[PDB]
């Protein structure tokens, strides 16, 4: 079962995908490898909920039928900041403009 | 007259679908819609030669078929099944199919096609932006671009 | 040679898979591309359309809508020419 994402963290998205069955930490390893932040540094969120490592995405929620490659779910990821974590912030994207009324 | 510039351009038309399955047979058209929602659609060849094309569709009782016809630069459903008086002819076949898809949502019930592919993300805009309005000389567009719409102004 | 990463005219980064990237001849034509005039709520909707393009060519499943919002669709038009997907 193939999960569709988008891993998000400021103004940074990455689309990546993985299985119902791969592990929270495996997300993190992948993240890993693009972003170059250990899994012990990174903290993976669905919606508010702190996403624990050792839990399948299927476990979390995250299913094929709602994380589809048109449609991918959200993760959200915060980084270690000295101490701690960073809380959790992603920027919106940018706003549309107004349609045409002819369009609307 | 065949009129096969009027022909071309709607072959032209019919392959911009992305839901026309060319050589395909009853059998393999009624395979691939067996299970497919009510009114699910797409467009291939007929097997017979007094017709040019054929529209599968799912009906509640399984797949059915309706012939097209191409005579004198017009096509027109099937006249031996449908009363032929009452048939609309059209120059284009994708008009044809997109004008039953649109009678349908205000016995041939069509609603969705069946594609072949994944069309391109142009044509995907294209056909969000015909769902939306056909003022396409109005549009914030440069002429390019409504050149193109132009070509293709179905909403299926 | 595994992920490219590709930026909006406001600043959003978006990081997807080469290969992925590569449905955009523009893009195959030229490890990060910066896009001066495609904005995030565009671009964003571009990658999804590369997943969605890799995903259902030449494969046996039913293709599934790629959904549009009217509010986007003429950037996204204007996007999807100048990438040539
Ligand atoms: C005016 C109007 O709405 N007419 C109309 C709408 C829907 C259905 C019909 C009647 N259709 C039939 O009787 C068809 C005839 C047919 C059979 C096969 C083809 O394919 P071709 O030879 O490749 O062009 C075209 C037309 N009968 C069926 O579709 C029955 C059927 C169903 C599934 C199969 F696998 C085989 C046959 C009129």
């Amino acid at each position: 079962m193939d999960v569709f994402l988008m891993i998000r963290r400021h103004k940074t998205t990455i689309f990546t995908d993985a299985k119902e069955s791969s592990t929270v930490f495996e997300l993190k390893r992948i993240v890993e490898g693009i972003l170059k932040r250990p899994p012990d540094e990174q903290r993976l969120y669905k919606d508010d909920q702190l996403l624990d490592d050792g839990k399948t995405l299927g476990e979390c929620g995250f299913t094929s039928q709602t994380a589809r490659p048109q449609a991918p779910a959200t993760v959200g990821l915060a980084f270690r900041a000295d101490d701690t974590f960073e809380a959790l912030c992603i920027e919106p994207f940018s706003s549309p403009p107004e349609l045409p009324d002819v369009m609307k | 007259s065949m009129q096969a510039a009027r022909l071309a351009k709607a072959l032209r038309e019919l392959g911009q679908t992305g839901w026309y399955w060319g050589s395909m047979t009853v059998n393999e058209a009624k395979e691939k819609l067996k299970e497919a929602p009510e009114g699910t659609f797409l467009i291939r060849d007929s097997s017979h030669s007094d017709y040019l094309l054929t529209i599968s569709v799912k009906t509640s009782a399984g797949p059915t078929n309706l012939r097209i016809e191409y005579q004198d630069g017009k096509f027109r459903l099937d006249s031996i099944i449908c009363v032929k008086s009452k048939l609309k002819q059209f120059d284009s076949v994708v008009h044809l199919i997109d004008y039953y898809v649109q009678m349908c949502k205000d016995h041939l019930y069509l609603t969705k096609p069946l594609y072949t592919s994944a069309p391109s993300l142009q044509h995907l805009c294209r056909l969000t932006i015909n769902k939306c309005t056909g003022a396409i000389w109005g549009l914030p567009l440069p002429t390019r671009l409504k050149d193109y719409l132009e070509e293709y102004k179905f909403q299926v | 040679m595994m992920y490219v990463k590709l930026i909006s005219s406001d600043g959003h980064e978006f990081i997807v898979k080469r290969e992925h990237a590569l449905t955009s001849g523009t893009i195959k034509a030229m490890n990060e591309v910066n896009f001066r005039e495609i904005p995030s709520h565009v671009l964003s909707k571009v990658c999804m359309y590369f997943t969605y393009k890799v995903r259902y060519t030449n494969s046996s499943t039913e293709i599934p809508e790629f959904p549009i919002a009217p509010e986007i669709a003429l950037e996204l038009l204007m996007a999807a020419n100048f990438l040539d997907c």
